[PDB]
């Protein structure tokens, strides 16, 4: 096997595209210009993850019993209870879609996240040798796509909620005014909140992405430029100390989304 | 040819500047969050949600400037 | 305004509603308004300036304490 | 890394798990702890009038 | 390189984080997850005794 | 051409040190929120209100940098 | 040529250090407000225009340098 | 054309490190006047005045560089 | 060829920023940390706790540069 | 030519960290004089006396810088 | 030449702020433990285990920085 | 030749940097001193002379690099 | 010839910059020293010890970074 | 050309640097001094004692540096 290791370190970098015009595999070697190329193998980690998470919550939402609850109730209520709070802390009004919108996120995350302490050959080594698949890299998370795709959803939420709670005429308003409070600043304030706000979602996803994106090619690297006898010494204390950033980056994505919000109505 | 010379060193100077950034911020609010758990326990989640609240707004240039390394680092060279 | 009672081991000195004070605090010269954070100081023997409501200012000689 | 319409499939598939959570799965699931809460607080307002 | 030698070197390092695991992270998931049973029996014990 | 490699490396001097002046100025404004929160939780809302006040006024500058280190980064290229 | 490259570098040097100076400045200056305004909640108006007041001489020379960082970047 | 180039540089130098010097040095001073006025209210007319007495001095320099910043930028071209 | 030795200048850059923005922002929280673990000797494992949670914030953008400048050191060239 | 040329910048880097330095002292010595100032009002000439005594010691290694800051951007132009 | 010259200033700006950072920050830690120690000291011991703790996280990031160094300028020769 | 300009940049550099240290030095180290004096008004010449004493052993370093400066701008160069 | 007139500047920047590590790191950690002592000055040599102890750790990596800077000058250059 | 200027630049480096760290390090210690001064003003003896000891550990390796630089102005050039 010809596998110079800055080529293995290469390969491992590759997404598996599919060129819709052609709706073919687009090849590792040269990468067709379009913006109509899937990333399929991190959508499909998304969705199966996504369906994971969905059925093993409806395995509970419609055998829950409010007796002394089984080993696997008491988790899934745990973590309940946990959003719950997390929403009721910073978040006092009525509407209904906060608190599952936070659950979706929190778990969907948390799953793409832990994606990554999977061994990093052992997917791409099987996609490959048993299908025939020409590249595959398996955590969704660490891709730009999947990460602004969730941000710019929460965009939309907080300019929908900006909206719903004070109208165009105060959100012009604090568009405006904010900072310096006379109109004659306002054709500078405009320009300043206008970042502040865009700033939020663009913040959210790329702490994720980056995140992520290193807590991958550190793997990739310690497994493509050590000897067998020496990679585990790296790679054990590598993911120990990854399990806190898989934790803390899906749980301030969950925060951060709640507070934008919160703070978007109130 | 020249621009994958020159834009690694400058995806190098973004991030290490974005890193001290982001360091050295959440160092200081990190350590007021400690001091202030230490007066008084019981306070200790109201205060780490106080703490989220602000570090999201500590981390946004930083992280701009650390998306765009990795970007010019890897899409463009 | 806000109520203000200066009292000795021995007898009640002042009492009464107030709009602000001047004290010598034992770090350095002070002055509290209504709404004023949780505060505990000695102070150094001296004048303490009241002004109470309706701005009828006076001075109570205090030979020190704890404010 | 490269812009992709995946940021735009990614919508699709991100929109449809929260309705599905927002539907099917969680006000069943505070329905399961709210009601073992009420019946612990009427036991304590039982335990009220048992001394009263 | 030999991409077997490289698998095989991850192996180990899977191993041992997986009994790293095994000894510090799932044992107090474990411990809540008994906290929170042990309390709920407690609570609703305490329920039905106080009706009666 | 020569041009563009510099353009790259201009953006990101100014990034970086936007990202050091936000981050720091964020963080050395928000342990004193902290601390002042911790002695008298009662007062957290008008103390996050005149917060997230003070927090646009240090914000002013460098979103300024970092909007035109992005013009120079892609609009001008 | 070689000419213009360099215009864009000095006023990235002109608007990044003023970014620096005047973000530390007042996250110093509006730590300090902030707890001041915390032990005496009554006067937070007052303390307000003082913040303001010495605000102002706070961003005169940042915001000086951001007006000449614009004029070279545009203006030449 | 050749000689103009390198001091625009010159001039940013000269005016980047005089607006941090300026920014900071102004920064400190005035953080603890005002935990000068919260401390006594009854003194804001008072210390305003020293704070300016004292804010002519430390700004001094910076007020040159920013000078002989813009004749170098305008005047020596 | 001249590729090559900018992409260990570069490193080195990315690595020594990281270094001292990890380090320095490490040093301010453990100072808080000890001080709280000395007012409140009782509580130790739990100021840990929250330690290491806030370290795990701190440690984000220093441990990608770090990765980002080995890639470079070794993957490209 | 480039005589002509780089002692421009040889000024403006001397004069550029004159300000900084003499900035940066002044006003932590100012601060710490305010906050005196604003606790033991009776002492302010006192302290004001103390205070331009110690302040003449700061300048003076950044006044040297300026002068041949100075000296270099118009005597040897 | 070249190629073998360039590598010894990266090598050394790597250690050196390798070297800053691992300083300062240790400085800052173990300030606060006297601090700490001072204030009680028959807790000294207990303290010392925490300061112990800590100062391996302070020390992870700088040391990688100087293997590097030690690595460029033996190993890359 | 070109060589005769490069000295004042060395000299620049030399003095710049001493300028900066010397002031910030002398500045905490008269800020505290202020402190000390408006805690004890009767003892500020005790307090002043030991203040020069440490100012003499914090300005000796300075006065070293300033006097190399001057010997390389009037005498080398 | 450059291949050794340019090694001496790589000697210079690592042991200039661990200089200032090292100076600034045992400052800082003095300074607390010197304020815990003169709270409980019977405790010194206990305290002292202390000093001794923790001061090792903050040279270990200016130490090195000081011989790299004198063998670059006298074992390769 | 390329062999004089240099080495008093690699000097001019060193030196600034070892004035940077020293000035502040002797700053800061000398501050706490004082203040101890004005708590204990009967132990001002004790307290320099202590003082001049670990000053003599602060200004080592910055007397390492400027020893070397005029080694390098003086002896090599």
């Amino acid at each position: 096997e010809n596998m110079t290791p800055q080529d293995y370190i290469g390969h491992h970098l590759n997404n598996l595209q599919l060129d819709l015009r052609t709706f073919s595999l687009v090849d590792p070697q040269n990468p067709p210009a379009t913006f109509w190329t899937i990333n399929i193998d991190s959508m499909f980690f998304s969705v199966v993850l996504g369906l994971l998470f969905l059925v093993l919550f409806r395995s509970v939402a419609k055998k829950a019993t409010s007796g002394v609850p089984g080993k696997f109730q008491t988790a899934i209520e745990l973590v309940i209870g946990f959003v719950n709070g997390s929403v009721k802390d910073m978040y006092h009004g009525k509407s209904k879609l906060i608190a599952p919108l936070a659950l979706t996120i929190f778990v969907w995350v948390f799953l793409m996240n832990l994606m990554d302490l999977l061994p990093i050959d052992l997917l791409p080594y099987i996609a490959e040798h048993v299908l025939g698949l020409p590249a595959l890299r398996v955590v969704p998370s660490a891709d730009v796509n999947v990460t602004l795709s969730m941000a710019l959803g929460v965009f939309i939420l907080i300019l929908f909620y900006s909206i719903k709670m004070k109208g165009i005429g105060g959100f012009t308003k604090e568009l405006t005014l904010q900072p310096f409070n006379h109109w004659a600043f306002i054709p500078v304030n405009l320009i300043l909140e206008g970042v502040s706000l865009l700033s939020k979602p663009v913040s959210l996803g790329l702490r994720l992405f980056g995140n992520m994106y290193a807590g991958e090619l550190i793997f990739i690297l310690i497994a493509g430029l050590l000897p067998w006898w020496s990679q585990w010494i790296l790679n054990v204390p590598w993911a120990i100390f990854h399990i806190l950033i898989i934790t803390l980056q899906a749980f301030i994505f969950m925060v951060l989304t709640i507070v934008y919000l919160s703070m978007a109505s109130e | 040819n020249l621009n994958m010379d020159l834009l690694y060193m400058a995806a190098a100077v973004m991030m290490g500047l974005a890193a001290i950034g982001a360091a050295i911020g959440i160092g200081i609010l990190g350590g007021k969050f400690l001091e202030g758990a230490a007066r008084q326990p019981d306070l200790i989640p109201l205060l780490r949600t106080q703490f989220f609240i602000v570090m999201g707004l500590v981390d946004a240039i930083p992280m701009i400037a650390v998306g765009l390394g990795l970007y010019v680092m890897f899409a463009v060279a | 305004t806000y109520h203000l009672d200066v009292v000795s081991a021995e007898q009640q000195m002042f009492s009464g509603l107030v709009e602000k004070i001047q004290v010598t605090g034992s770090e350095g010269e002070l002055g509290i308004y209504p709404g004023h954070a949780p505060l505990l100081t000695a102070i150094k023997p001296g004048m303490i300036r009241i002004v109470k409501q309706h701005g009828h200012e006076e001075f109570i000689y205090l030979s020190g304490g704890i404010l | 890394m490269n812009l992709n319409a995946t940021i735009l499939g990614q919508a699709i598939a991100f929109v449809l798990f929260v309705l599905f959570a927002m539907k099917y799965v969680w006000p069943p699931l505070m329905a399961a702890i709210e009601k073992r809460q009420k019946e612990i607080a009427d036991g304590l307002a039982s335990a009220e009038r048992a001394h009263k």
